[PDB]
């Protein structure tokens, strides 16, 4: 169960927490063995989980009208900010296989700071496929966004920014 | 005492299936990695299952028992140009035994 | 081990010396710990929790304070240990400050006002 | 009725997720009742109520960049405060497997 | 026999908790007085007794130091 | 018994070999989520309907996908289709309801099919082209290296807690190469004469390093020099012998 959910919020949904696409990780399921308001702490939670099977699908099609050496470092950054996604999942199921008396609200606290990642990197996702953006003015639109306000999407973004910045750095490095 | 025995070492053995601290009974390794014993073991029903499909009509000699440094002691002796152990003027230790015997023959 | 050997180990364990050279604090030691020797006063461990709480807010330490809670709930969970009460009351007052007064500060009931 | 089900809905309705027997039909008022047991639960439940307005007005506030970094600063403050509180909620939900 | 050693266990985990809440507090004790300790609260101690005598006997080591 | 007692015990004989799995269990719910699920699809009224899976243990799918992943072919869990290894929907874990199972090991079953096909291409070619051999040369030059990490992770195994996302996580750097060599398979599938066969991939192979000009340039550079091996020691002694030779007409002029 704590560890159904730690799949459901990978990549590998179940049918407790079917996939949709207009509803992520939908739980409907009436449980006697859990709480009638048990299922909106599911729902607050599963949001997260929802971003993060958005983003691996974007990343996956990459290597329709997005092409370019561009999306090739902007999906490499869009990994590494996930990677302390992958190092906190991996840090939860090592814990619970002791003590299994940690409840929802564990996971809830200690995943509190990617629900304010994923939000606020998700319009960023977005704004290069609703407008199409596939030059060398990607770099103003992620340095417009890392200005930022909210400090956990402060510091992704500049991981990324400085892999933009690599690949600029070998056109302008043969060229010159 | 009880607290003397305390400061033993821990399981770091976990399942998915067992919660809540399994001690642990291991991996279970296959036919081909856990022998030494179940070799043996899978040595002596191979032969009673032959001894069986013939009809007690095959008799085995019993190719194992001795051991090896009793078997390398004897092969280095016919050697020599004295007798083996079996000869005088696992299973496949008869013919790799067949090979060294009629060199000192 | 019976009780009477064992302050002896405790008598060997703080000092270095052997038990035969320090005899006089073990003989002042089997004074104090015997003849008063067994809980005489209620137990309650949620008053000492509450104090453990009251020393780490005198350190101004909330996050422990907090962690203090789940180790408290472990203890209860596991539940080998006859008194909770004593380790905890014995922990708190052996507490050293890295870097007031307990006469507004109300305790346990003695069980002298009740029939042992 | 059990005092074991109104303890599992107090321990709801401080994140703002309505209980089994506690609603807040009126959004206003504070949660009401769905014998002195039952008087202390209103004044348990304050909390809970505040905690809904301070969760919805950052939840808005943090999303708007026509209000600058200075506002978006004070949100940043305020889910760091309420990043502590469920800490909290944690170690009272555990403590279930009397507790009053 | 096996639950023999499973209660063991289930102590093996509960002198780890006590030895954190002895650390978080910070005592110039260590594990293995620490048993001798936890030894004497199993058949029932009063602190108020037992702390006196060790604030007793850390000043009876270095008088001869 | 006396046999078989031994058997059971310390090999494992349970969904291979006929022996209903009797593995205990501590339940309630975060391992026993299946039976959980079963019960209160019963209770809500199906109606009826029983599920037949034969029920495995955690670690030993871990093990078998292990020996899948490796590039060794025919074990007993996935049910094949053509030669197309997919999930088999005959076995449950004792949690996980067998929806997320259906999910990963779908996963992992992908990974199974581009290995299958490129070891079977590498094996029907020991039952020439000399730009073949070199290529399947380079491709196998791959697969040792790693076969020789999966194989000693999974003896790792039986020297503590082994789960999905420490292996799957573990193999990312490897499932990852893995991708690579598909694109490059998917044109050489692609097929007359072979000098045209070998440099319209050999080209692609020349293109494909400059495009990402890390792991993968590694990789695609490790597959680059193994296939012009051929061509510069024709040209070498092109050069050096004064004549040319060929095995069957490595090149597009005619000398």
């Amino acid at each position: 169960m704590i560890h159904e959910l730690l799949l459901a919020l990978s990549g590998y949904p179940g049918s407790i927490f079917t996939w949709n696409k207009r509803s992520g990780l939908q739980v409907s399921q009436d449980f006697p063995f859990l709480h009638p308001s048990e299922t909106s702490v599911l729902n607050r939670l599963c949001r997260l989980g929802t971003d993060y099977i958005r983003f691996t699908e974007f990343i996956e099609q990459y290597t329709g009208g997005l092409h370019g050496i561009y999306l090739r470092a902007f999906c490499t950054g869009l990994d590494s900010v996930l990677q302390p996604y992958r190092q906190a999942l991996l840090d939860l199921e090592q814990e619970f296989l002791g003590d299994p008396h940690l409840s929802i609200s564990h996971v809830n606290y200690f995943l509190d700071q990617f629900q304010l990642l994923f939000p606020s990197v998700m319009v960023v996702v977005e704004q290069i496929k609703s407008q199409k953006i596939h030059g060398c003015q990607i770099l103003e639109t992620v340095y417009k966004h890392s200005c930022g306000g909210l400090p956990p999407v402060r510091s992704a973004l500049e991981k990324i920014l400085a892999v933009c910045h690599g690949v600029m750095y070998k056109q302008l490095s043969a060229w010159m | 005492l009880w607290e003397a025995a305390l400061t033993y070492e821990a399981s770091k053995r976990r399942c998915w299936e067992r919660v809540g601290c399994p001690p642990g009974h291991r991996e279970e390794p296959y036919l081909t990695e856990a022998g030494r014993d179940a070799f043996d073991k899978f040595c002596r029903l191979h032969q009673g299952e032959l001894q069986l499909l013939a009809g007690g009509v095959l008799q085995a000699p019993q190719p194992v028992l001795v051991k090896e440094c009793e078997l390398v002691k004897d092969v280095l002796n016919v050697l020599i140009g004295v007798v083996s152990a079996t000869f005088s003027l696992p299973e496949s230790i008869s013919s790799l035994l067949s090979e060294v015997a009629e060199y000192g023959t | 081990k019976s009780p009477n050997v064992l302050l002896q180990n405790l008598c060997c364990r703080i000092l270095g010396r052997s038990e035969a050279d320090v005899a006089q604090q073990f003989q002042y030691a089997v004074r104090v710990i015997g003849s008063n020797f067994a809980p005489t006063v209620e137990r309650d461990e949620f008053l000492v929790a509450e104090k453990i709480k009251k020393e780490l807010i005198r350190q101004r330490r909330e996050a422990d304070a907090a962690l203090f809670s789940e180790l408290h709930r472990k203890l209860h969970s596991q539940g080998v240990l006859k008194n909770k009460w004593s380790i905890l009351y014995l922990l708190l007052s052996l507490s050293e400050d890295p870097r007031s007064y307990a006469t507004l500060f109300a305790q346990a009931l003695p069980r002298d006002a009740h029939s042992t | 009725i059990t005092e074991a089900a109104l303890v599992r809905d107090i321990l709801y309705v401080f994140q703002g997720i309505d209980g089994k027997n506690i609603k807040m039909n009126n959004t206003e008022n504070c949660y009401k009742v769905e014998r002195s047991l039952r008087d202390t639960a209103v004044r348990l439940s304050e909390l809970g109520w505040l905690h809904n307005k301070i969760r919805r007005y950052t939840d808005q506030r943090s999303l708007d960049r026509s209000f600058g970094l200075v506002g978006q600063s004070f949100c940043a403050a305020l889910h760091q405060e309420l990043r502590e509180y469920y800490r909290l909620l944690s170690v009272l939900h555990s403590q279930l497997q009397s507790l009053t | 026999a096996a639950a023999a050693a499973a209660n063991l266990n289930a102590v093996r985990e509960t002198m780890d908790v006590l030895l954190e809440i002895s650390r978080i507090l910070n005592t110039g004790l260590d594990m293995e007085t620490l048993s001798i300790c936890v030894r004497l609260c199993e058949q029932g101690i009063n602190p108020e007794a037992l702390s006196s005598v060790i604030k007793e006997l850390r000043k009876a080591t270095e008088a001869l130091k | 018994p006396d046999d078989r007692s031994w058997l059971e015990h310390h090999v494992v004989h349970q969904y291979w070999t006929a022996r209903p799995s009797q593995f205990p269990h501590s339940l309630h719910l975060h391992s026993n989520l299946a039976a959980v699920w079963d019960q209160h699809l019963y209770s809500s009224d199906p109606l009826y309907v029983p599920d037949d899976r034969v029920l495995v243990t955690e670690t030993q799918v871990i093990r078998e996908t292990l020996w899948l992943l490796s590039g060794v072919k025919k074990l007993f869990i996935f049910q094949l289709i053509d030669g197309k290894v997919t999930v088999r929907n005959n076995i449950i874990v004792t949690h996980l309801t067998h929806s997320c199972l259906r999910s990963v090991l779908e996963q992992i079953a992908a990974y199974g099919q581009v290995v299958f096909r490129l070891q079977e291409f590498i094996d029907e070619v020991m039952g020439p082209f000399r730009t073949y051999q070199a290529f399947m040369w380079a491709l196998y030059k791959y697969f040792i290296s790693f076969k020789e990490e999966l194989a000693e992770i999974e003896k790792c195994i039986i020297n503590t807690t082994i789960t999905l996302a420490i292996v799957v996580d573990k193999l990312a750097p490897r499932l990852s190469q893995l991708k690579v060599l598909h694109k490059v398979f998917s044109t050489g599938v692609a097929e007359t004469r072979n000098v045209v066969r070998a440099s319209h991939l050999l080209n692609t192979l020349y293109k494909a390093i400059l495009e990402y000009d890390e792991q993968t340039v590694s990789l695609l550079f490790s597959l680059w020099v193994e296939t012009v091996r051929p061509y510069l020691q024709t040209v070498d002694e092109w050069i050096v012998h004064g004549h040319l030779w060929d095995g069957a007409r490595e090149f597009i002029i005619q000398r």
